[PDB]
C-alpha cells in the first residue's frame, strides 16, 4: 500500500526510509558550502544569503569550530546545525578528559555519524 | 571528605604599579619526603591571568584541565574571543570561587589555595585568593600557607596599604617577591630552591620566567656555632 513516508524509521518496500529522503530536500533547498582538503590542512567556505540591508555584515557567523582542531559548516536547517554540532562539541570533549589528546578527526567523524544514524532509528 | 597527598607549598603575590606578580617554587613534596621537582604550579590562562595553585597536586592537575576548558568553551561561537569577549581575570576566579565552594558544600573539596593573578582589560590589577572551604579575600600582597606567615610581612613592609600601588615599581616589587621566596627557603621544610615567577602588566603584558633559583644565601655565619650552648669546640 502507502504511508511508509509518514513515520522515521519505515522501511518502504523497497528498503528505503523516505523520511531521511525528505530531510534531503531540506538540505538542497539550503545555502552553498564547500570544503577542500589541501596539502597540511582544510579550507571552509560558504554562501550567506544577504536577506537584506538590515543583516549587520560580518555577524550572524555559520562555520563553527569543534574543540580546537575541528571546522564545521553545513547547508539545511540551520538550527539543526548547531544541535549537531553541540554533540560533537560534548564528544570531543568527552574523548580528550578520558584519553588526554585532542580527537582524531576519523574517530570525531563516526561520533557525528553514530549519533545522526541513532536519529534514522526512531 | 579526603586528605591531601601530593602537595605544593606556598605561592605569593602582590600588586604594582602597572600589574600584579606572582610565584611558587616547582616542588611536588609527598609528606616529608620532596619526591617531585619539575612541578609547574603557576598556570597562565590567555595573557591577562596567572593562577597560582597550592595544595593537592592532583586536584591542581584537575583544575589546570578545568582551566583550559574554559578557554575552549569561551572561544565556541565567540568571534570576540581574542578581543572583547575574552576570559577575563576576574571571570576565572568567579569560575573557581564557585567550584571550590561548591565541593566543599558536597564535603568533597578540592584540597587546594589558589590566587588568581592578572589584569583586567580596563587596566585595572586583579588579585584575589580562593580555598578548599569557598573562603576569598583581597589584598594588595596575598600568600598561601607559609608564605601567608612570612611573605605577607615582607611584601607588606612594600605596600601597606592601597596608596602604596601607584607608588611601587616592578623593579621594586619582584625584588621583595624574589627576596621573600629566599626566606621561604630558609625557613619552609618544604620547599625547593626552584621556582617560577610570572608579571603581568598592563603595557609589557605576561612575562612568565621558569627555571629561577634562591641565590645570595648566607650561610657562612654557620661556621662560628658549635655546641648548643656549653661546647667551646
Amino acid at each position: 500500500g502507502t504511508g511508509y513516508d509518514l513515520s522515521n524509521s519505515v522501511f518502504s518496500p523497497d528498503g528505503r526510509n523516505f523520511q531521511v529522503e525528505y530531510a534531503v530536500k531540506a538540505v538542497e533547498n539550503g545555502t552553498t558550502s564547500i570544503g577542500i582538503k589541501c596539502n597540511d590542512g582544510v579550507v571552509f567556505a560558504v554562501e550567506k544569503l544577504i536577506t537584506s540591508k538590515l543583516l549587520v555584515p560580518q555577524k550572524n557567523v555559520k562555520i563553527q569550530v569543534v574543540d580546537r582542531h575541528i571546522g564545521c559548516v553545513y547547508s539545511g536547517l540551520i538550527p539543526d546545525g548547531r544541535h549537531l554540532v553541540n554533540r560533537g562539541r560534548e564528544e570531543a570533549a568527552s574523548f580528550k578528559k578520558l584519553y588526554k589528546t585532542p580527537i582524531p578527526i576519523p574517530a570525531f567523524a563516526d561520533r557525528l555519524g553514530q549519533y545522526v544514524q541513532a536519529h534514522t532509528l526512531y | 571528605t579526603q586528605q591531601p597527598i601530593v602537595t605544593g607549598t606556598s605561592v605569593i603575590s602582590m600588586k604594582y604599579d602597572n600589574g600584579v606578580i606572582i610565584a611558587a617554587d616547582n616542588l611536588g613534596s609527598y609528606g616529608s619526603l620532596l619526591r617531585f621537582n619539575g612541578v609547574e604550579r603557576l598556570i597562565p590562562v590567555g595573557d591577562n591571568t596567572v593562577v597560582g595553585i597550592s595544595g593537592d597536586i592532583s586536584d591542581m592537575q584537575h583544575i589546570e584541565r578545568l582551566l583550559k576548558d574554559l578557554v575552549t568553551e569561551n572561544a565556541y561561537d565567540n568571534p570576540l574571543a581574542d578581543a572583547e569577549e575574552a576570559l577575563e581575570p576576574s571571570y576565572i576566579f568567579e569560575y573557581l570561587a564557585t567550584v571550590m565552594y561548591q565541593r566543599r558544600s558536597k564535603m568533597n573539596p578540592l584540597w587546594n589555595a589558589i590566587i588568581v593573578a592578572g589584569v583586567q582589560s580596563n587596566g585595572d590589577q586583579f588579585l584575589r585568593y580562593v580555598n578548599l572551604l569557598g573562603v576569598t579575600y583581597s589584598s594588595p600582597t596575598l600568600a598561601t600557607g607559609f608564605g601567608a606567615h612570612m611573605a605577607n610581612p615582607l611584601l607588606r613592609k612594600v605596600v601597606d596599604r592601597e596608596s602604596d600601588i601607584p607608588k611601587t615599581t616592578v623593579q621594586v616589587a619582584e625584588e621583595a617577591i624574589v627576596n621573600a621566596m629566599r626566606v621561604l627557603y630558609y625557613r619552609d621544610a618544604r620547599s625547593s630552591r626552584n621556582f617560577s615567577l610570572a608579571i603581568i602588566d598592563k603595557n609589557t603584558g605576561l612575562t612568565f620566567k621558569k627555571n629561577l633559583q634562591v641565590e645570595n644565601m648566607k650561610w657562612d655565619f654557620a661556621k662560628d656555632i658549635k655546641g648548643y650552648g656549653t661546647q667551646k669546640i
